[PDB]
């Protein structure tokens, strides 16, 4: 209890949805910061990226 | 010492004894080609990182 390598994500990061016009709290794979999110179609992107 | 499965000669794949899994921390697969020349890796560490 309260230790090992077995978790579970039952906590609030619960997989939200995302939400484009004002600015809210970044956790965005270990990076912090604010901004308004904008869907624009871009393809020059990979798997490890 | 650990052979391979093609054409497997005198000796097994043995280097390690545990009856029990113990607490891991990553373990994942990767793909690739495997018709290639060489291949490549890179490895180092920061910060504990
Ligand atoms: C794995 O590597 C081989 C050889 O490097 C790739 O075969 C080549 O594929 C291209 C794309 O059609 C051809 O133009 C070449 O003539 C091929 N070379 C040979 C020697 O066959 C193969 O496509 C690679 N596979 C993957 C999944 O990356």
């Amino acid at each position: 209890i309260n230790s090992g390598t077995t978790c579970s994500n039952d906590l609030l990061y619960s997989n939200t949805e995302i939400s484009t016009g004002v600015c809210v709290n970044y956790d965005l794979y270990g990076i912090t910061g604010q901004g308004i999110f904008k869907e624009v179609s871009a393809a020059y992107y990979n798997n490890w990226q | 010492h650990t052979v391979c499965k093609s054409k497997g000669s005198i000796r097994n794949e043995s280097w390690h004894i545990d009856s029990s899994e113990p607490l891991c921390l990553f373990k994942k697969n990767f793909t690739y080609n495997v018709s290639a020349d060489w291949l490549y890796f890179h490895f180092y560490q920061e910060r504990g990182v």
